[PDB]
């Protein structure tokens, strides 16, 4: 079946950076929307960022615009989330999520197991 | 009357391989030796003809096919090859008479954030016949369930983007390819060397 292999994340101090990686298997990047969701303590799972691997167009939510950067390497079947200027409130499980259409506005179909990001306060 | 090879080799934009461009060359003089002795080309492989004789030959037509693929796929633009490009995008015949010409186009065809304009066909129910072009976009059934024309689980749009990144390794970088087909009908031959 399709699998999403996540890596990166763990602990960082506030103002620090982390890079998450997601490798798709059982599907070849270049048509589908792929991106990240997160679930912070006491909050519903929410969109973080998405890229349309058909045309490279990226999308962000208000809390992630500017600070986070999503990118794709279609050839390597890998998407990256560069997370800069991290805040304690960015502490969450981050999930790679792959759609079955080209549109980032559509609901994800396939989910990664999730990776813990913990941002410590000063 | 000079063959318009400039328009082929020096075109600003090349075709996606699935929608490969064909230009018919006729009623003109071609200096093939200047192409063959160019340092511009990383591939220049001829089949059924010697490249050293091309300036001494006349053909009934020359077809110039052009497109972009990955460096590591150029090996598929040869007779008898298999793979996504040979099977589903551009297929040469076993009895091919012509030359396959390729060069690295990373400086033209990649850009910051990736160039997503170049597509390839990843899925097809059967292999292309030689010199067949398929520009259809029917949803490909990849599972046991009919798609009914809906892109979804196991129901694939058949074209995907290369997303060429300038930092790609040489195997993943875009190459421009020109395939010259030489036609030898028992007819007047109007494309000649100097
Ligand atoms: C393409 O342009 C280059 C640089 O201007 C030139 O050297 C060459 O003659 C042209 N190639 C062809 C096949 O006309």
């Amino acid at each position: 079946q399709v699998q999403l292999v996540e890596s990166g994340g763990g602990s960082v101090q506030a103002g620090g950076s982390l890079t998450l990686s997601c490798v798709a298997s059982g599907v070849t990047l270049g048509r589908h929307a792929i991106g990240w969701f997160r679930q912070a303590p006491g909050k519903e799972r929410e969109r973080v960022s998405c890229i349309r691997t058909f045309d490279g167009i990226t999308s962000y939510v208000e809390s992630t615009k500017g600070r986070f950067t999503i990118s794709s390497n279609n050839a390597m079947n890998t998407v990256y989330l560069q997370m800069n200027s991290l805040k304690p409130e960015d502490t969450a499980v981050y999930f790679c999520a792959l759609g079955v259409t080209a549109a980032c506005s559509d609901n994800p179909y396939f989910w990664g197991q999730g990776t813990q990001v913990t941002v410590s306060s000063h | 009357n000079l063959c318009p090879f400039g328009e082929v080799f020096n075109a600003t934009r090349f075709a996606s391989v699935y929608a490969w461009n064909r230009k018919r060359i006729s009623n003109c003089v071609a200096d093939y030796s200047v192409l063959y002795n160019s340092a511009s080309f990383s591939t220049f492989k001829c089949y059924g003809v010697s490249p050293t004789k091309l300036n001494d030959l006349c053909f009934t037509n020359v077809y110039a096919d052009s497109f972009v693929i990955r460096g590591d796929e150029v090996r598929q633009i040869a007779p008898g090859q298999t793979g996504k490009i040979a099977d589903y995008n551009y297929k040469l015949p076993d009895d091919f008479t012509g030359c396959v010409i390729a060069w690295n186009s990373n400086n033209l065809d990649s850009k910051v954030g990736g160039n997503y304009n170049y597509l390839y066909r990843l899925f097809r129910k059967s292999n292309l016949k030689p010199f067949e072009r398929d520009i259809s976009t029917e949803i490909y059934q990849a599972g046991s369930t009919p798609c009914n024309g809906v892109e979804g689980f196991n129901c694939y749009f058949p074209l995907q983007s290369y997303g060429f990144q300038p930092t790609y390794g040489v195997g993943y970088q875009p190459y421009r390819v020109v395939v010259l087909s030489f036609e030898l009908l028992h007819a007047p031959a109007t494309v000649c060397g100097p």
